[PDB]
């Protein structure tokens, strides 16, 4: 019992601890999120400067995304919780050999098979997909998106130089990581409720 | 009986208290209830999109 | 109607959520009095040592 | 007498486990029952956002939805008391074999 | 716990704001967004060719 | 988060810990009754003596 | 039997008991549980770095 | 950009430092608590010389 | 390296082998108390003996 | 959460804590014959050491 008892109460502070790791992914993805935005905008009125400014205009406008775009692989690839990187392909949601997904099991209870797995997948290549990205969609259009000098050459109808193909992969882009960000949230609730449980065990 | 106090509960219970207390604040100093990503996942993802 | 469905989403009924404040608060010093007489009763228990 | 005693003393001992017991799966109950409140929540504004919101939103929903669930699994895989867990089938009310109960 | 309130994100949350606020004198002061070239980059060399 | 987790790990429940405190020093002082009783028997073994 | 009572038990448990204090009251004044480096090491080295 | 630079410097973050001065206080004044129960023990040491 | 699917890297193997340790502990402690006891009883019946 | 390198930290009082195992089994002595250590093993492979 006495044993039960204190892993019990180590097993409240891990979940807590457990809490504050996605705390700092969540600040992180909320960073993220708000960069996306901005490059969202910068797309819209990349979609009207496309019939009123100059490729070179749209080349300055690119600039400014390319620029976000770096701070988002920065934010992927410096978000660390004890100097573990989160954000970064390290936890990819399904590996191709699932042996690979190195998953986030913490430690919920005070025995055997008391945990609970999360997974964190997000960088520069975070557009669309279905198990890769894609190649000359899907990827680039978070990290290089194409308003350079392509967007001048057609509307909608090519699904790499179009509009509605490019904004509708940084909507995709912004479901991601909105979806990440609500699993991630979600956690938080059920470790709160585990907190509850564990403090009632221990009474 | 010395060594445990019913009155831990209200321990349990000042910890659970403050907390509140805490999500209080962290609402009312942002005046966002979506403060956190935590405490309403749908409702972010349909005010972010 | 986007900026008030988001507003109505995002936003705190900061008046309710201050009497929420003060209501938590009330409970947290009102448990704190419950364990200032808590602490009270293995004294006597001494008394009845001696 | 005296065994019948002594018994009796051990049966407030026994009586008072069993309440604890109950009171470890009353937690349990608690919280699970708390998240069937924020469940309905979300089921209601699926409500209303099954005729504003898209099929898209409405996976949202359902990712917050099934990750509260996973949270009931787990509480009714997780709750023991003496490591034997309360919550799931082991306690059937009625088996179909009553042996089984 | 005393070493840490959990208000502390309050002062971050109130420097944020302090923030804010002082984007928005720069704005009001000079009546300009661009004010600094910092927080519109694309739209300033926009308006200045 | 991460100040956060050092207090977690560094910081008192002080409430806790003064509970436990108070438990500690009635502990003490129930001990030391115990002993004002045990050095009581042998001036009954001196009674018994004369 | 007179150079020996059983109650010494008492002074060792009341050694006990006060060293307990004395943890408690440098826990409290402190508001540490790692005041000493003692008493959680993998705790403090984690806490530290 | 200079006289920022100083003041990040060389000012305080005077709503931090008045949460630390109010902190440390508290842990004075609780220092204080746990000398006035300190001074207590040799006293029922006293009641067990008589 | 892994969770719990080695039996020898896995947590739960490690916890339950800890468990099992404190149960050893514990059963070696019960005996040697009960033992104390057997050895009162004793104490009791030779002072019976004895008057 | 943690690295390697802090799981060696843990490890480190753990086997410490190990070494302390070994101290008492390795030093409880009554009468100078040490009772926890595997010399009264409770069934011997051959039953005439035990």
């Amino acid at each position: 019992m006495r044993g039960q008892i204190r892993g019990l109460e180590m097993a409240s502070k891990n979940s807590q601890d457990g809490i504050s790791l996605i705390q700092t992914a969540e600040g992180a993805l909320t960073e993220t999120h708000a960069i996306l935005q901005r490059v969202r905008e910068l797309v819209v009125q990349a979609g009207n400067t496309g019939t009123q400014d100059k490729a070179t205009d749209l080349q300055s406008i690119q600039d400014e995304i390319s620029a976000l775009t770096d701070e988002i692989d920065g934010i992927s690839n410096r978000t660390e919780f004890h100097g573990k990187k989160l954000l970064d392909g390290t936890y990819k949601v399904d590996t191709a050999t699932p042996a690979n997904q190195k998953n986030l099991v913490f430690q919920i209870g005070a025995n055997a098979t008391q945990q609970i797995s999360v997974n964190i997948e997000d960088m520069g290549a975070d557009a669309l997909g279905i198990k890769e990205a894609d190649g000359s969609i899907a990827a680039l259009h978070s990290v290089n998106d194409l308003d350079v000098t392509k967007f001048a050459d057609n509307a909608a109808d090519c699904a790499d130089i179009g509009f509605d193909a490019q904004l509708k992969v940084v909507d995709e882009a912004i479901n991601q990581v909105s979806s990440q960000r609500a699993k991630l949230g979600a956690v938080q609730n059920r470790l709160e409720h585990t907190i509850n449980n564990l403090s009632a065990s221990g009474e | 009986i010395n060594h445990n106090i019913a009155a831990l509960n209200t321990l349990n219970r000042l910890s659970s208290n403050n907390s509140a207390s805490q999500k209080n604040m962290e609402k009312l100093s942002s005046g966002l209830r979506i403060n956190r990503v935590g405490d309403d996942a749908a409702g972010l993802a349909i005010s972010e999109k | 109607n986007l900026t008030a469905a988001e507003s109505r989403i995002r936003d705190v009924d900061m008046a309710k959520e201050m009497s929420e404040f003060t209501k938590n608060n009330i409970l947290s010093q009102a448990s704190q009095a419950m364990l200032a007489q808590a602490n009270q009763q293995p004294q006597n228990v001494l008394q009845l040592l001696r």
